[PDB]
């Protein structure tokens, strides 16, 4: 609950927006390969 | 394997029980990373289009823009392509007078589209004349004015709740 | 100009690299003219309807538009055949065996 | 044991990931009305990204 | 001059696909390297049989 004064902007201190980053891509995926299996113990 | 057409003795542990908890988690780990990657996958790009939106936010109203997006109250000022800032003085509520008339007395026809306030920086600093802004801004020049219309009735923010006008009249 | 051997072509320049074949963007002249307009990979500063200079990107104060969701991947993890007692200590654990007896 | 785990773990991270989804449907739905105010204000901009 | 059919304009998307998928259901069956049985013959003489 608190009021503010803001004076006009002076050309001092000037900021800028982020550029997009470069988005994250999906892991290159398991290679998989199908077989048949016998497992012996 | 397969393709679609497109001398020592072995000691053999008695326990399945870390390969099923390994495949187990392999699998749930498998689903989750792929799951959250395609989130963040989705938040950046979220992000990288919400970037075209914040691109004219800041040209619409570039102090509530600037704002969020440094993290403080500022005012920024479009000055090109870019926006130069300056951080607001804070005030306290208790040193703002609402002006009950927004009728100007020197111009018929002619009043102002926002409340007029008096406010002071300190309890004891002298009584400076001006309009009250958006979201609790404070305005040095009275030139918001339009001319006077029937049926005139607003809300405008003010401390933690909202005053209402009537007829450019508190 | 559009290819390094064809005509000049005059124009002004548009938003975020954009380039406009028409001379309206038109104003009055204000005092205290400062201004700045992406060129490039960069930016370039004009004072009082004049050229200034050229600037980095990374000489202008940055701020975040966006919001920082930080997922880190469960990381693969190796479960060891372990057991409270092998299937030999189980067996030893008898005080007598037939078999050997 | 691992059935009664799996099922937990599978049950809830549905239930937030069906919550993400729905959330995030919602969230674009809610989107196109900034998005068709965006378009008059620049078309350039938005056009290229969308 | 005419009415149109929506589909007769392309599509461009607003949107950003999120494509979360469902953990499927899995059974794990009783799984065992040896059963109670096996374990119990693997013993080259049982004393009860005996």
């Amino acid at each position: 609950a608190n009021f503010y004064v803001c004076p006009p902007p002076t050309g001092a201190t000037v900021v800028q927006f982020e550029q997009p980053r470069r988005c994250p891509t999906r892991p290159e995926g398991q290679n998989y390969t199908e077989g048949i299996a016998v497992v012996f113990k | 394997p397969l393709l679609s057409n497109t001398v020592e003795r072995i000691k053999t542990t008695s326990s399945i029980e870390f390969a099923r908890l390994q495949f187990t988690y392999n699998h749930i780990q498998r689903h989750v990373n792929d799951m959250l990657g395609r989130v963040a996958i989705a938040w950046c790009e979220l992000q990288n289009h919400e970037l075209t939106l914040w691109n004219e936010a800041r040209k619409l109203n570039p102090n509530a823009i600037a704002s969020a997006t440094v993290g403080r109250r500022v005012s920024a000022r479009m000055l090109g392509d870019v926006m130069a800032v300056s951080t607001c003085v804070p005030v306290a509520a208790d040193n703002v007078i609402v002006q009950n008339s927004m009728r100007i007395s020197s111009r018929p026809g002619a009043c102002y589209s926002r409340p007029l306030v008096s406010f002071r920086y300190e309890d004891q600093g002298p009584l400076v004349e001006g309009q009250l802004g958006e979201n609790n801004e404070l305005r040095l020049t009275r030139d918001a004015i339009e001319p006077c219309t029937v049926g005139h009735r607003r809300y405008f923010t003010f401390g933690g709740g909202y005053v209402y006008f009537e007829e450019y009249a508190y | 100009r559009y290819e390094d051997q064809g005509p000049l072509v005059e124009g002004q320049l548009g938003e975020n690299n954009e380039l406009r074949l028409t001379r309206d963007a038109i104003e009055p002249c204000t005092v205290g003219h400062r201004r700045y307009f992406t060129f490039g990979g960069g930016y370039v500063y004009f004072e009082e309807y004049a050229y200034s200079h050229q600037l980095s990107r990374a000489d202008i104060t940055t701020v975040s538009t966006f919001i920082d969701l930080n997922i880190t991947m469960l990381e693969d993890h190796e479960f060891v055949p372990l057991e409270v007692y092998t299937r030999h200590e189980i067996k030893d654990s008898g005080l007598l065996d037939y078999t050997e007896v």
